[PDB]
DNA sequence: ATCGATGTATATATCTGACACGTGCCTGGAGACTAGGGAGTAATCCCCTTGGCGGTTAAAACGCGGGGGACAGCGCGTACGTGCGTTTAAGCGGTGCTAGAGCTGTCTACGACCAATTGAGCGGCCTCGGCACCGGGATTCTGAT
DNA sequence: ATCAGAATCCCGGTGCCGAGGCCGCTCAATTGGTCGTAGACAGCTCTAGCACCGCTTAAACGCACGTACGCGCTGTCCCCCGCGTTTTAACCGCCAAGGGGATTACTCCCTAGTCTCCAGGCACGTGTCAGATATATACATCGAT
């Protein structure tokens, strides 16, 4: 508890700044009067009124004990005047005038409180799909509807069926049903509490993880008092068990930062935290063209890797890039055998010095080509696809400012690495998918390499339904797609065919969170981890490696 | 009255009358006089605390016209203000440049 | 006999409001109501001229704000618009 | 006895930027604001109090003027101010075209 | 009656505005200067009367021919 | 929107002042904003003038006495010249 | 004739000019006589620098007078240069001039 | 996007060419930091008066016109822009 | 070879550049700085590219006054190089600041 | 004082888009009439300016000795100009997106106008104390040894 | 450092006149009511600003070398300064005369306002020639020998 004076003299400046703005603050000057304004439905809407000189006389009479209280009243008032005016309205406009007055006015005073800052904040809105269609989704603000929070439809596509009655899956609901709703809510991000002065500051900015420090928040200003530091956090990037593979791959990386000197460069720890052994299942028109008569495999083994770099901004673990990997080894049947497939990888552009950023991705994609031909995998294969809008394929909310590259951008961020590769003769060479073929002189689908997830399974069905039984327009496919897909030689000719068996020294690491893309897209979907400012990012991190170390 | 009933010292009726005579505007509305009489009102309150400070360092009760020249001149803002101003019997800040004292 | 005015008393009672032993000599009197008469002409131009730019024919308190924001500097300018502010919110509030 | 040369000059400087008064003897500066007026329009009647603005006027001016060649004459490592510096400190305020 | 204007009077005036030792030319010079400044705002105070239809050249003329100038003058009733 | 301008009377003079020669468009932006300048100075000085003499009218002898005091010597002299010439011509007839 | 600005000998609109010292708010009543002369005032100080522009632009063997002919006619002649000392001419450039002391010897 | 450090973009050869201009023989290299400096103290006096213009009439364009005042309040007229 | 003695080169810029009259601040740079100077008083604003160049014209005439102002400090210091003192001096005496 | 290498002006051909003119359209200017007050003008009064005479004394004027600063010359060190090769990014030409300037039509709240009214403020009177002044003393600088 | 020797600040006592308070009134601010429109606001159109991408090439940057200039030093000389003495005319006090500044009353004619009508001026379009640009040449000129 401050003194009420205390705050009084604190906060009324940033009270005053909006009162001294004409004529932005006059509606908000004194209590709606709903019937004197000509609008008598206000109360049905707005059922916490609040105005300035409420709020003034509150804080002129002692009535706050802290000073976040102040701060939502005023964003109950400002989001009152959202709520209840239209977005091209007059009051709307003066409001969101004030609320950027506001904004800048009061973090400065909430942190001369002791404070984190004195900012409102709330996480990024989900985006809402739609179950009437396979990828029609649903827009912020504007209206749909719903089901048990589960079953929910765009304006427009629910209207298109005829009739009352809507179908969710083989039961039958009633239109009256569903809720009708805008896409509005967004969700306050949590504070916690300073065990000794009791100052509530955000979660996210102290970085205080309960499991970490289990005693209790204790904050900066408190610890500086008494001299004390926090308990080392344990947690760590660091602390995650090594493999052959990541020691491998953070020593070329920090190898070549050491090499290039920038200042302010950082040490990278690269850790790999999943390896499991599964099979792909060839899908049910290539099976019916091929394996039922024998001419393919049912099913091919692999090994299915996650990998992830980690970087340490402002004294705390940060994860900047994260990547899966299929690996079919010596023992698995043709075409697959000894082919290595990037499932996806991702980024979060925090990587300092960005100069270097580019570098050390394509320092970490060069290490494991070198690393798997080592081995004796004796060919690569890569898709070239940026994620779809607001799709994440490792990483859930991007930074909105990081932009994703277009298929040309992305096709040469790919080139311009093998080309790297090829100049440390790493990589033999390498070509399109249609080259390739031409070069091994295919002639059926049967021959090309089948891997989960990817483009060329799910093109044959189509191909093969298509033409009612099929290879027939299998060049012309790969000729139309083919910038898109590079087929990569780690071992070439003669040495490729007398190659003793792929033992792989590290062993299998169970790990269910990181088994493909999914599971810690959904993690970070349903426990708010955004990486989409650094300070979210770095909370994120901080639950990723405890997630990761306490299994 | 008007001036009492907005908190200020300086006459608001005087200056909206001088407003609409003065030919500023073809019309003048209701707040502006408040405004600008209050606005009066805080600089001349300005200039004479610190033209009291001025003459109080020097043993005097009254102001006079070089307690108001010290007070504009050593001041920033104010000097800033009145940039292009002369005051009569107004005299001049006590200043010697050090190329010229002794050596 | 012309009956001139001006603005001692208003000076006086403001003088007497921020240092009340002090008094003020008749020289520093007409001085400090040259100064009040010359600042006030200053604003009332600068709104002028500002509502014929806008082509607006009313000199209400935005302009009066506006112009003071224009004429003063930064420290004083501030202070000035808070006290202005202030004022005609007293002023439009109570009756 | 004797004071050195530049010590007399320093301390009429602190005497006279103490005092207010005017240093123009009035009854010359009256007659040449008489004579000067004398051309634009003849016989001509001067308020005291005008002349007394005049006078003024005329010493605050002059006092800027020198206090700006002053100024140029010690940038030019000289101490003594010069004709040369009152009209270069006048062309560089603009007054002068 | 330029002469008027004496040598001490200069160097008092000099004295004032900051300056150690005065060269003998600026006596002169400064003659001259003043006796511009002069012709200047006396012309503009006459034009002033002489449209006022009046023969007396007021202390409000003078400071109106200042306030003109650039070089306004509190303490005369502006 | 019709926009008002003095293109037109400028081009007027020019032809009258030198037959064969012609005004590129920023030349005429400039002369176009130079006697809006003059004029407002001018009408500025006028009122402040009317005000002093506590008159509310502006009538010649202020637009007159205003050229004296903004023009230097020659400039004013001839300015007042060709004044008091065009407001005979006018009063004449 | 019909327009006032005939019955004067001018070429620069009185009836402009009159509706602009209306306006403005300069005075309350406008005379009937102020703005026949301001435009002809106008109108001199007009023709006096256009003179001076056609000049010098006849000086660099040219036929459009552009802005940098008025800015020479504007800071060549004395009197001009006082009456506009303190405005800058968009595109103007300035007067070819160099101090004796930086020339060579 | 934020902008920061773009005062370096008066390269020391424009502000070479200006004192060219200005009728300068030799430039001492302290000159090319100092100028810098001194033009911003100016920028700082004009825009903030234009932006307190458009601010007036709510708007969020600094029009030509509002330069132009700003620069003409200070006894630094302008032709050839409007007016 | 052929080297032109120090000092003429100057002289031959000199004349070259009084004598036209284009711009000579590179106009995207002095666009953004600008932009930079002016997202200091007010956020997401936006600027008339007829302004801009109105600020260039009016920046380019200030400097060229002042370095006038400057050399011919300079030249009255017995020097020929223009320094940053004689830009603040020149400013100074001008009554600026 | 020539030679040569470089930059500058001159003379001519080609092409272009910016300036000069012709036209329709519309609204701002012109013409005729009237009511009213702002200004011109005569008369008066008394303030304030001009003019003058005498004394007194502070300040201007003049002469002299000389110490200190202006100024000229010189030599030293280096910071800046000049030219060249290398590297950066401004400039230009499109290409698209759209926030916001600008215009219009409707409605009402705000300011001008006017009659009655009364107290805030101005003109005049009178008192006393804040400051002008003066003499005496204490302290503080400045200059020669 | 150490002394004398003028300058300056401090303190106390005397007096005087200018500021501050008090009183009378009269005219300008206040209050109340009405009427008209300037401006607020919602809605629409569409231009100009912003972003972006690629290609070209002028322009900025770094560097080496040399030299002309900044600057510190030293000597000479004359010219302001401080001071004492002689001269004068500012200054103050007082008186006397009269011009014209200011005020008031009266009358008129100049302008604001209103309506009604039509031509000057602006937007638009179109046509061509002044000037930009490229190329060859004659001359100026700057620097090394």
């Amino acid at each position: 508890i401050f003194k009420p004076e205390e705050l009084r003299q604190a906060l009324m400046p940033t009270l005053e700044a909006l009162y001294r703005q004409d004529p932005e603050s006059l509606p908000f000057r004194q209590p709606v009067d709903p019937q004197l304004l000509g609008i008598p439905d206000y109360f049905d809407i707005v059922k916490s009124p609040m105005d300035l000189s409420t709020i003034k006389r509150k804080l002129d009479t002692g009535q706050y004990q802290e000073p976040w209280q102040y701060v939502d009243d005023i964003w109950l008032m400002f989001n009152n005047a959202w709520l209840y005016n239209r977005k091209t309205s007059r009051v709307y406009k003066y409001c969101s005038k004030l609320s950027e007055v506001f904004e800048q006015e009061i973090d400065p005073v909430m942190q001369s409180l002791g404070y984190c800052c004195g900012r409102k904040l709330e996480f990024s809105p989900q985006t809402l799909c739609c179950y009437g269609k396979q990828l029609c989704t649903i827009p912020r603000d504007a209206t749909y509807y719903s089901y048990q929070n589960r079953y929910h439809f765009c304006e427009k596509c629910f209207n298109e069926i005829q009739g009352e009655s809507v179908s969710l899956g083989q039961t039958t609901i009633n239109k009256e049903q569903f809720s009708k709703r805008k896409n509005d809510t967004l969700d306050p991000e949590l504070f916690v509490e300073c065990t000794e002065c009791g100052r509530k500051m955000h979660q996210i900015c102290v970085l205080h993880h309960e499991i970490i420090w289990p005693a209790g928040f204790v904050c900066d200003g408190c610890l500086k008092k008494s001299a004390r530091t926090r308990k080392e956090n344990k947690f760590s990037a660091k602390r995650l068990p090594s493999t052959r593979l990541g020691t491998f791959l953070e020593n070329r990386v920090n190898d070549f930062l050491r090499r290039q000197n920038h200042p302010e460069s950082g040490e990278v720890t690269v850790r790999v935290v999943h390896a499991s052994d599964k099979t792909v299942e060839v899908k049910p028109g290539m099976k019916a063209r091929f394996v039922d008569s024998g001419e393919m495999a049912e099913s091919f083994p692999y090994r299915t890797k996650a990998l992830f770099a980690f970087e340490e901004i402002d004294g705390v673990d940060l994860c900047f890039f994260g990547m899966h990997v299929q690996e079919y080894g010596s023992d698995c049947p043709p075409p697959n055998q000894r082919r290595v497939y990037i499932s996806y990888l991702d980024s979060v552009h925090f990587f300092r010095p960005k100069c270097l950023r580019t570098a050390v991705y394509h320092e970490i994609l060069i290490g494991y080509l070198e690393y798997v031909k080592k081995l004796g995998y004796t060919t690569g294969h890569i898709w070239a696809c940026p994620p779809s809008e607001g799709d994440d394929y490792i990483f859930h909310c991007h930074p909105p400012d990081q932009k994703i590259p277009k298929p040309k951008r992305l096709q040469e961020w790919f080139k311009k690495m093998l080309d790297k590769a090829v100049s440390e003769r790493i990589v033999h060479d390498y070509k399109d998918i249609f080259k390739q073929a031409t070069e091994d002189r295919l002639t059926s689908a049967k021959e090309l390499p089948y891997f989960e997830g990817d483009f060329w399974p799910n093109v044959l069905e189509e191909s093969i339904k298509e033409s009612g039984g099929s290879s027939q327009k299998l060049y012309a496919t790969m000729e139309k797609h083919k910038e898109v897909f590079f087929v990569i030689r780690l071992i070439a000719g003669p040495a490729a065919n007398s190659l003793p068996p792929i033992v792989d020294p590290d062993p299998l690491i169970p790990c269910d969170l990181m088994d493909g893309r999914d599971a810690f897209l959904t993690l970070a979907r349903d426990k708010h981890l955004e990486f989409s400012s650094l300070r979210r990012a770095q909370w994120s991190t901080m639950c990723m490696l405890v997630e990761l170390h306490t299994q | 009255t008007r001036s009492s009933r907005a908190g200020l010292q300086f006459p608001v009726g005087r200056v909206h009358r001088l407003l609409r005579k003065g030919n500023y505007s073809e019309r003048v509305g209701a707040g502006a006089p408040v405004y600008l009489a209050a606005v009066l009102e805080y600089l001349t309150a300005e200039i004479l605390e610190l033209a009291g400070n001025a003459a109080r360092d020097n043993k005097k009760t009254r102001i006079i016209p070089r307690h108001l020249q010290l007070a504009i001149r050593n001041d920033e803002e104010l000097n800033k203000l009145l940039g292009r101003v002369t005051i009569a019997q107004g005299g001049v800040l006590p200043n010697i440049q050090a190329v010229l004292l002794p050596k | 006999r012309s009956r001139k005015e001006s603005y001692s008393i208003y000076v006086y009672k403001v003088l007497k409001q921020v240092h009340p032993d002090t008094g003020i000599s008749s020289k520093a009197m007409g001085i400090m109501n040259s100064f009040v008469n010359d600042i006030f002409e200053r604003i009332a131009g600068e709104a002028s001229r500002l509502a014929h730019y806008n082509k607006r024919s009313t000199i209400t308190s935005r302009e009066i704000q506006t112009a003071v924001r224009l004429l003063l500097p930064g420290e004083l300018a501030k202070h000035a618009v808070s006290e202005g502010t202030k004022a005609v919110t007293k002023y439009t509030s109570a009756k | 006895h004797r004071y050195r040369p530049g010590t007399v000059a320093l301390r009429e400087i602190r005497r006279y930027q103490k005092s207010t008064e005017l240093l123009i003897r009035k009854l010359p500066f009256q007659r040449l604001v008489r004579e000067i007026a004398q051309d634009f329009k003849t016989d001509l009647r001067f308020q005291s109090s005008a002349v007394m603005a005049l006078q003024e006027a005329c010493e605050a001016y002059l006092v800027g003027l020198f206090e700006d060649t002053n100024l140029c004459a010690i940038h030019a490592k000289r101490v003594t101010i010069m004709p040369k510096d009152i009209q270069l400190a006048r062309r560089i305020r603009g007054e002068r075209a | 009656n330029i002469q008027g204007i004496t040598k001490p009077a200069i160097r008092r005036l000099a004295r004032r505005g900051g300056v150690k030792r005065i060269s003998g030319l600026i006596y002169e010079e400064t003659r001259g200067v003043l006796k511009v400044f002069l012709e200047n705002v006396i012309r503009d105070a006459v034009t002033y009367t002489e449209h006022a239809k009046r023969k007396t050249v007021t202390a409000m003329d003078v400071v109106y021919a200042l306030k003109r100038q650039g070089r306004t003058l509190y303490g005369f009733g502006g």
